[PDB]
C-alpha cells in the first residue's frame, strides 16, 4: 500500500531550477534508496540520483553534472533540484524506491515507481492554435484532415464528428516547430463515395487555454 | 557507468508467438539484473528481478535468465497486452543504468503507403505562412522516406514529420510530413511535389499538384 507520487511545475525555463516533489502515501519516507529517475523522450530511462533514509547519504549520478540536489524535507516527501535546465532535461521524471531486502520482491530493483510526470523545458507561452483544412486536388478512397497549429503547451486532443467518425483517423504526434510552438495533423479516410453523403467535422481540444475549434472540412471539386 | 545493450531495438511477433529479448552488460554483473515493461502513457513496472525472479502478480509466460553479461527476457504466448517496450536494467553498482529498450509490435504483412498531398488552405494563406502535408497512410513496415521539392527544388531543413502508432487492427502505420514556406515564396512557385520510398514500392512514388489547380 506504499505508492509514489511526483508533483510540481511542468515547465521550467531555460537555465531555470527544475524543482519536484515525491510523496509517500501509505508508508513514510524510511530505510530504503529513495530515487529518482528519467526518461527524456527518444533516450533510455536514466537514473538521476538518491537519498537513503531521512537525511541519510546521498548519491548523484554523475551524468547530470553536478548539478542536482536532493533532500527529505518532511517525514513523507522527498525532493530533486536540478540546476541550470537545458532542453536536453525535457523528460518524464519519476520517483521510485530502491529495494534492499532480500526478503521481499524486487531485490535490487526499482520495484514502486510514480506514475511519473512530464516537466518541458521551454521559453514559449500558453497560446491555443489555429485549426485549418486540409483536401488534396479531386481509386475509391478519400482523405480529408485538419491542421492543428501554433499551440502551447501540449497537448490537442482531436475528434471526428463529434465522435461518431473513428474508423480510419489518424492523429499524428504533433511537432515542435524553432516558434517554440506546436503542429499537429488528424486525418481520415473515408470512401470516395461518402464525400457527399457527409459532412466531416474535426472537433479540436486544446486544454491548456480551454480553446475549442470545430472546423468543417469539405472536399475539393473540379466542377 | 556500465554500457547496457539490448538486441533488437525493436520486433514484431504475432499473438501466441514465443519472444526472446536479449541484454548484454559491458562488465560483468552477476545475477543483478531487472527488467521492466512501459507502454505509452504508462512508466515503468518492475517485471524481473535477479535475473530471473518474476514480480509480484507478473504472469508465468515472462521468463528471465542468465548471469554475468548475457541476459534473456522470454515471453511465451504473447498477448496483446504484451506488446510494450521491455527495458533491462543491471543493478550491481550505481548509476543502475538501464538498456536503451526492446518495442514488441504487431507482425504484419508489407503493405505500401497510399500517399496524399495536401495544398495549403486559403484559410491559411490569408496570414503569412504556408504548409504543405503529405500523408503516407497505412503502410507496414515502419520505415519510410519522403523527399519534398517545390519546382525541382530540394527542400532540406525546412520540413517536419511523425508517426502513429502501429494500428491495432491492422499492424499498419502511418505518417504526416509538414514542409514549411513563405506565403510569399509559396506564390511564387507552381510545382509541389512529395516522393516516398518505401520497402513496399518496387521504386519511388511521387504525390504532386501546381499551385491552385482544382
Amino acid at each position: 500500500q506504499v505508492q509514489l507520487q511526483e508533483s510540481g511545475p511542468g515547465l521550467v525555463k531555460p537555465s531555470e531550477t527544475l524543482s519536484l516533489t515525491c510523496t509517500v502515501s501509505g508508508g513514510s519516507i524510511d530505510d530504503y534508496f529513495w530515487n529518482w529517475v528519467r526518461q527524456p523522450p527518444g533516450k533510455p530511462l536514466e537514473c538521476i540520483g538518491y537519498i537513503f533514509g531521512r537525511g541519510g547519504g546521498t548519491k548523484y549520478n554523475p551524468s547530470l553534472d553536478n548539478r542536482v540536489t536532493i533532500s527529505t524535507d518532511t517525514p513523507n516527501q522527498f525532493s530533486l533540484k536540478l540546476r541550470s535546465v537545458t532542453v536536453a532535461d525535457t523528460a518524464i521524471y519519476y520517483c521510485a524506491r530502491w529495494n534492499l531486502y532480500d526478503d521481499d520482491f524486487g531485490y535490487n530493483s526499482f520495484a514502486v515507481w510514480g506514475r511519473g510526470v512530464l516537466v518541458t523545458v521551454s521559453s514559449a507561452s500558453t497560446k491555443g492554435p489555429s485549426v485549418f483544412p486540409l483536401a488534396p486536388s479531386s481509386g475509391g478512397t478519400a482523405a480529408l484532415g485538419c491542421l492543428v497549429k501554433d499551440y502551447f503547451p501540449e497537448p490537442v486532443t482531436v475528434s471526428w464528428n463529434s465522435g461518431a467518425l473513428t474508423s480510419g483517423v489518424h492523429t499524428f504526434p504533433a511537432v515542435l516547430q524553432s516558434s517554440g510552438l506546436y503542429s499537429l495533423s488528424s486525418v481520415v479516410t473515408v470512401p470516395s463515395s461518402s464525400l457527399g453523403t457527409q459532412t466531416y467535422i474535426c472537433n479540436v481540444n486544446h486544454k491548456p487555454s480551454n480553446t475549442k475549434v470545430d472546423k468543417k472540412v469539405e472536399p475539393k471539386s473540379c466542377d | 557507468d556500465i554500457q547496457m545493450t539490448q538486441s533488437p531495438s525493436s520486433l514484431s511477433a504475432s499473438v501466441g508467438d514465443t519472444v526472446t529479448i536479449t541484454c548484454q552488460a559491458r562488465h560483468a554483473v552477476g545475477k543483478n539484473l531487472n527488467w521492466y515493461q512501459q507502454k505509452p502513457g504508462r512508466g515503468p513496472q518492475l517485471l524481473i528481478y535477479m535475473a530471473s525472479s518474476r514480480h509480484s502478480g507478473v504472469p508465468s509466460r515472462f521468463r528471465g535468465s542468465g548471469s554475468g553479461r548475457e541476459f534473456t527476457l522470454t515471453i511465451n504466448n504473447l498477448q496483446p497486452e504484451d506488446f510494450a517496450t521491455y527495458s533491462c536494467q543491471q543493478g550491481y553498482t550505481y548509476p543502475w543504468t538501464f538498456g536503451q529498450g526492446t518495442k514488441v509490435e504487431m507482425k504484419g504483412a508489407v503493405a505500401a503507403p497510399s500517399v496524399f498531398i495536401f495544398p495549403p488552405s486559403d484559410e491559411q494563406l490569408k496570414s503569412g505562412t504556408a504548409s504543405v502535408v503529405c500523408l503516407l497512410n497505412n503502410f507496414y513496415p515502419r520505415e519510410a522516406k519522403v523527399q519534398w521539392k517545390v519546382d525541382n527544388a530540394l527542400q532540406s531543413g525546412n520540413s517536419q514529420e511523425s508517426v502513429t502508432e502501429q494500428d491495432s487492427k491492422d499492424s499498419t502505420y502511418s505518417l504526416s510530413s509538414t514542409l514549411t514556406l513563405s506565403k510569399a515564396d509559396y506564390e511564387k512557385h507552381k510545382v509541389y511535389a512529395c516522393e516516398v520510398t518505401h520497402q513496399g514500392l518496387r521504386s519511388p512514388v511521387t504525390k504532386s499538384f501546381n499551385r491552385g489547380e482544382c
